[PDB]
């Protein structure tokens, strides 16, 4: 299955429309939609291609025909914040999910907030290093970070940078972890992190 | 006792009983037209 956009951002309150495209392998009634917050087990928002499941708000609808077919939310809210599923029965045999279209609905607009930490004294008498680099208070979480000594060492193989983290304060945060030698930590007179954001 | 149109139809009436004057106009009616984009291009209509 295709589901476009791959992820949909607009406003709340807004109508917004996410699409469910197929190949010629699957049936016209039997699609479906589904909605899962993080961690959670999917909820059925959709059935029949056009049906909600009962306890469903009726500001959502789906439609469409042949092999093309959408479900528009109306009057978005906070709680739509999730990946949203479409799924196609594969006309016999087999169920088949879509992409899981995260609705990453708009918060606000920033640029990171950024602290930076060198190696410690119980991590380095440990034998260890590992170098941090903070980002939080931005959205959308259009972030890049480079770590330098204060050329480059972003070529390391032991870098590390985890996926974003959503907040109360209505923004993303990540953090990048450059893991290394105790003998780096001698090696190296100084250690730097430069980020871009917003483009 | 009747009023008359051209088709030789009732335009109006006066009742047998309350012998008032009633008008006649024939009850709402006219065309459906549905409108179409291909098939083609989608199975949705609108409806005139
Ligand atoms: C028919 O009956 C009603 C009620 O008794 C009376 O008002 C009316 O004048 C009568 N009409 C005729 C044509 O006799
Ligand atoms: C038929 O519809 C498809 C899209 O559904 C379009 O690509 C194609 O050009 C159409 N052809 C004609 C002749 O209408």
């Amino acid at each position: 299955l295709t589901q476009s956009p791959g992820t949909l951002s607009l406003s709340p309150g807004e109508r917004a429309t996410l699409s469910c495209r197929a190949s010629q392998s699957v049936s016209s009634s039997y699609l479906a939609w589904y909605q899962q917050k993080p961690g959670q087990a999917p909820r059925l928002l959709i059935y029949g291609a056009s049906s909600r499941a009962t306890g469903i708000p009726d500001r959502f609808s789906g439609s469409g025909s042949g092999t093309d077919f959408t479900l528009t939310i109306s009057r978005l809210e906070p709680e739509d914040f999730a990946v949203y599923y479409c799924q196609q029965y594969g006309s016999s045999p087999t169920w088949t999910f879509g992409q899981g279209t995260k609705v990453e609905i708009k918060r606000t607009v920033a640029a990171p907030s950024v602290f930076i930490f060198p190696p410690s004294d119980e991590q380095l008498k440990s034998g260890t290093a590992s170098v941090v680099c903070l980002l939080n208070n931005f959205y959308p979480r259009e972030a890049k970070v480079q770590w330098k000594v204060d050329n480059a060492l972003q070529s390391g193989n032991s870098q590390e940078s985890v996926t974003e983290q959503d907040s109360k304060d209505s923004t993303y945060s990540l953090s990048s972890t450059l893991t290394l030698s105790k003998a780096d930590y001698e090696k190296h007179k100084v250690y730097a992190c430069e980020v871009t954001h917003q483009g | 006792q009747f009023g008359r149109d051209i088709a030789d139809t009732t335009d109006a009436v006066r009742d047998p009983q309350t012998l008032e004057i009633l008008d006649i106009t024939p009850c709402s009616f006219g065309g459906v037209s549905v409108i179409t984009p291909g098939t083609n291009t989608s199975n949705q209509v609108a409806v005139l």
